[PDB]
């Protein structure tokens, strides 16, 4: 029984015809202080699988551990590590799910927000969410905290039921992501304008942008606004 | 009166430990392993005997990985081998745990060095039955 103290914000995510994307900006918070500016909160795993993580900073960085330890021990004596038996996203998240649930079961959670995003070995597009309660959902669209709020609305308009996956590209999706970190800059006092951003493609493998920024920012009718009712210069 | 080698821990009169000299026995018994140092690296080979035509080649593989960057062979009993092994993982991880670096070859080879000592302390367990050749890259 806890509380976060250094947190990250919304991860959001979304699959289309091909795979899978999941973004998350670079802030760690230290409740309304933006304490911290280069914090990364996708961890790939292999090569087929990324971890989004939001909620506490150091409980972020023992799930790190936690992962490079899976990659450590699923190497051991198999000689199939690189080709078939490779971590597959369900396992990792399978893994994740299970260490979230015990913990909240002790009553003393990790407290965060999880979505693992990653191309299964068929070929088939894994994106799940588990959080702090152990709770698990997958949607086509997945977003934590805030970003469930502002982002699935958006996400949603362009892919909407499961139907609308094998419609979208990853031209398509990229835009529907980048567009909604920026409506969450604009609206979220713990976001930030930098952010990671990672597309696991069954053919293209996996690309990981560092260092994006939220682009295009409308600020210029602010200067026509004066007062808050009835002043006029 | 003898009898100095019926017991793990016990020295001999003049000072030997028999069940020691016995566990050589089974690893002279083994399959040759080797290890070449080169001047940034180490290369470990075995020779594995093929029993039979049914052994399915490539797959029962001799030769471990400990964390990401360290080998074990080993001759003798080789289930005992791959204890040896267990043990130099979980303290592999113990070691990457507390000090975040992974662990130096000599820092490595101590703790399978007290490990296998231990194995001649006491009269409740035996000792290995394998010599394992080992190491790997590290800071220096
Ligand atoms: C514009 C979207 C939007 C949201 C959150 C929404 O609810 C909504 O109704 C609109 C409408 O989008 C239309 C195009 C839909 C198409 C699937 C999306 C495209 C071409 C690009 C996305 C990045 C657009 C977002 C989902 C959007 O910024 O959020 C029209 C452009 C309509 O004019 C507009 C009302």
């Amino acid at each position: 029984t806890q509380q976060p103290i250094v947190t990250g914000t919304s991860v959001i995510s979304m699959k289309y015809d091909n795979g899978v994307i999941i973004a998350a900006d670079n802030l760690g918070s230290y409740g309304s202080l933006l304490r911290f500016n280069g914090v990364e909160r996708l961890i790939p795993v292999g090569d087929n699988t990324v971890v989004g993580i939001s909620g506490d900073i150091s409980d972020m960085q023992h799930i790190e551990r936690l992962l490079k330890d899976l990659v450590t021990e699923n190497a051991y004596d198999n000689p199939l590590a690189d080709a078939e038996e490779a971590l597959e996203p369900s396992y990792i998240f399978e893994y994740l799910a299970t260490v979230m649930y015990q913990r909240r079961s002790k009553m003393n959670p990790l407290w965060n927000a999880i979505i693992v995003a990653g191309v299964q070995s068929n070929g088939d597009q894994f994106l799940r969410y588990v959080n702090l309660l152990g709770v698990t959902y997958s949607s086509p669209t997945l977003a934590t905290g805030f970003g469930a709020h502002m982002a699935n609305p958006l996400l949603r308009k362009v892919v909407d039921r499961e139907s609308d996956i094998p419609k979208t590209t990853v031209q398509v999706a990229e835009e529907a992501i980048v567009n909604a970190m920026r409506v969450l800059y604009y609206r979220d006092a713990r976001s930030s304008r930098n952010f990671s951003l990672a597309i696991i493609d069954k053919n293209t493998g996996l690309t990981f942008k560092k260092n994006l920024q939220v682009e295009n920012m409308k600020w210029d009718f602010a200067k026509d606004i004066k007062g808050y009712g009835t002043q006029k210069i | 009166g003898t009898g100095y080698d019926l017991s793990n821990s016990v020295f001999s009169p003049d000072g030997r430990n028999f069940q020691v000299e016995y566990a050589v026995k089974a690893v002279e018994n083994g399959t040759t392993s080797i290890g070449i140092k080169c001047n940034d690296g180490v290369v470990f080979a075995v020779e594995k005997l093929i029993t039979s035509k049914l052994l399915v080649p490539q797959k029962n593989v001799k030769i471990q990985v400990v964390d990401r960057h360290i080998g074990c062979v080993y001759s003798g009993l080789i289930p005992d081998g791959r204890h040896l092994v267990n043990r130099g993982r979980e303290e592999a991880a113990s070691f990457k745990k507390l000090y975040k670096t992974p662990i130096p070859i000599p820092a490595f080879a101590d703790r399978l060095g007290q490990y296998v000592q231990a194995h001649t302390l006491y009269n409740s367990v035996r000792p290995f039955g394998v010599s394992t050749i080992f190491g790997g890259v590290d800071k220096n």
